[PDB]
């Protein structure tokens, strides 16, 4: 559900149930954003569509785990800026248990840092 | 007709040809002024490019 900060005091959280069923077609995601107001804004997200380029059978398996995180669903709106509340928009393209999907990636514009959240599941059968 | 246009393009200018003749080049100038400033109106500032496997 949480994952805590780094950096701040802000913490993410997902409003809708991390397990939830839909098709291959559109849906709503929310997700909770929480600091404190001391600078309370200037986050960005980006989901970063593109391979991890990377024993053999591990070879091949590192690949075909990456090759399903950057081409399963895609954020139809990215390079959100925040401002505390937002629906994030996704959809998906390609079928499975996409638990703790972890393309997306949120950032503090100042003193920039590789904050991820790694929170939340979804199933599309 | 304005389509293709730089965002550096602030100006124009229309020197004009008066001609006159009976067999000769005998012309002159004359030069306009012109400010004109953009809309920028809408911009697609990125792409990428994602492939598919499942038939829907």
């Amino acid at each position: 559900s949480l994952v805590n900060s780094k950096l701040s005091n802000v913490k993410f959280k997902f409003i809708n149930s991390n397990i939830k069923v839909i098709k291959g077609e559109k849906f709503t995601m929310r997700l909770q954003i929480i600091n404190s107001s001391s600078s309370p804004l200037d986050l960005v997200v980006y989901y970063n569509n593109t391979i991890n380029p990377i024993t053999l059978e591990n070879q091949y398996q590192l690949h075909n785990k990456y090759r399903k995180i950057a081409e399963g669903i895609i954020l139809l709106s990215n390079d959100y800026k925040i401002p505390y509340f937002a629906d994030l928009r996704f959809i998906g393209i390609m079928s499975g248990y996409y638990g703790t999907l972890s393309g997306l990636k949120v950032l503090d514009l100042n003193t920039n840092e590789l904050i991820e959240v790694g929170n939340g599941a979804s199933v599309l059968i | 007709a304005v389509p293709f246009n730089f965002t550096g393009f602030d100006l124009l200018i229309e020197y004009g040809m008066s001609a006159t003749d009976e067999s000769c080049i005998y012309l002159k100038k004359l030069s306009i002024p012109y400010e004109v400033t953009l809309r920028r109106t809408i911009e697609v500032p990125s792409m990428d490019i994602i492939p598919l496997n499942e038939l829907f």
